[PDB]
């Protein structure tokens, strides 16, 4: 009955008897959490024991339910420190994460590499097996190592070792292992450890923030398809205007990523065919379990999930997305609209926006936005009713408060779109 | 079976993950 931060010193929030709704709760956490106002739509809820996320409209009523506050629109190579791969930036009148998310998305990522959230790849051969459990063991290397950064403290004056850094489902097949393979293990961990702080870390003076950006990164590598989510189904369809091809007889997986948009394929026994990135999506439908995507030429992906729960998930998901890389005002499907959002529109308020393009909004049109700095007041304090910096009157809605007292344009570029 | 005979006792490697400019 509270939600939970992967953060190292964050006590959770016990939730009293009541009504409560998914947004408000992620804005409690990002305040929480320091987080910028910019990044909270990058948040959201996962239910650890179903295993699925809330939509932002979600009603909670209040037993013993763990939320999990966590990171869930994510992008590859939002660090850049990949060649390989295609950069991902944001629009300036720079970069994704500020440090603040940043750190929350590293203690994420250490909790899901030991709690094997984020599973290791699969060997391609022996060798690549033992490489694997190797960066394992510079993974654990990394993590205390920024460990020892924070804490100001050197390698004498830590006590630990490596087997709580790593996945428990390495530890225990390494706890089955004969003593001189463990001992081994151990030995080479401290060596690695030794030579990393002893030389490595100073001899190029690397920071704490390259150790978790390096981490993060090697996640990436590391693990399957990390930042992404995959979804099954026994009943795939893929149609439009002249063709009409149905999937049946879990046999196909759905998955949803932030710089490839939505894929689908035939659950192996090999590569993923593109259905659609998000800005082609004009709206999704959704029936019960069933989930109807509709492109812009017409085509459409649908497909029958678990249940309703999944689906809410699932379009939540890609909902977000749109807004993270589409339209930062607009929704696809009601059934999981942000009441946040939707007040948004209706009272014709735009996002927390850098100013140059509220002066050019306003020069070539009053704005409305959202501040840039907390989620507490409109740039007009709201409170728990609406009213001005200095005034007493607590109107019950934007609404009263505008009438007693320019919009949005679909599409339109901002900082709270990322170029991929 | 061997105690010795696995990957474990190949010369120890330096993991790329350390790796660094």
């Amino acid at each position: 009955v509270e939600v939970i931060f992967y953060l190292s010193d964050r006590e959770p929030l016990r939730l009293g008897s009541g009504e409560y709704t998914a947004e408000e709760l992620c804005i409690r956490a990002a305040q929480a959490c320091r987080i910028s106002p910019l990044c909270h739509n990058l948040f959201a809820l996962y239910d650890e024991n179903t295993k699925l996320w809330y939509a932002p409209n979600r009603t909670i009523t209040v037993m013993s339910l763990r939320l999990h506050y966590r990171m869930r629109f994510y992008f590859t190579n939002w660090h850049g420190t990949n060649d390989n791969e295609q950069s991902v930036w944001r629009h300036s009148p720079t970069p994704l994460l500020d440090a603040s998310s940043l750190e929350y998305l590293f203690a994420q990522g250490q909790y899901d590499l030991v709690k094997c959230l984020a599973p290791i790849r699969d060997p391609k051969t022996e060798q690549d097996g033992h490489d694997i459990e190797n960066e394992c063991l510079g993974m654990a290397v990394l993590a205390i190592s920024h460990y020892a950064m924070m804490k100001k403290m050197q390698l004498p004056e830590l006590p630990i070792s490596y087997k709580r850094y790593i996945p428990e489902t390495l530890n225990k097949s390494i706890r089955q292992r004969n003593l001189l393979t463990r001992m081994r293990i151990n030995n080479v961990f401290k060596d690695f450890l030794k030579e990393f702080n002893n030389k490595t870390i100073c001899d190029s003076s690397v920071s704490t923030h390259d150790l978790k950006v390096k981490y993060l990164a090697t996640l990436e590598t590391l693990t399957k398809h990390y930042g992404a989510e995959i979804f099954e189904t026994s009943m795939l369809l893929i149609s439009s205007e002249n063709e009409m091809n149905w999937f049946h007889s879990l046999y196909y997986e759905v998955m949803v990523t932030g710089n490839l948009g939505i894929q689908w394929r035939h659950k192996p026994n090999e590569e993923w065919n593109n259905f659609s990135f998000f800005p082609e999506i004009t709206h999704i439908v959704i029936k019960e379990s069933v989930v109807s995507i509709n492109k812009q030429d017409n085509k459409k992906m649908e497909l029958k999930l678990s249940s309703h729960e999944e689906a809410l998930s699932f379009v939540s998901l890609v909902d977000g997305y749109f807004r993270l890389t589409a339209d930062a005002h607009h929704y696809l499907c009601t059934d999981v609209a942000p009441p946040l959002i939707v007040h948004n529109i209706q009272n014709g308020c735009h996002g927390p926006i850098c100013t140059e393009y509220a002066i050019n909004k306003l020069r070539q049109e009053y704005v409305l936005r959202w501040s840039c700095t907390d989620f507490d007041n409109i740039l007009i304090e709201v409170q728990k009713r609406y009213s001005l910096h200095g005034s007493d009157r607590s109107f019950p809605s934007l609404g009263d408060l505008m009438s007693h007292l320019c919009q949005p344009k679909p599409r339109e570029i901002s900082n709270l779109l990322v170029a991929t | 079976k061997t105690l010795m005979g696995n990957p474990w006792f190949q010369r120890a490697k330096m993991p790329r993950a350390l790796d660094f400019s």
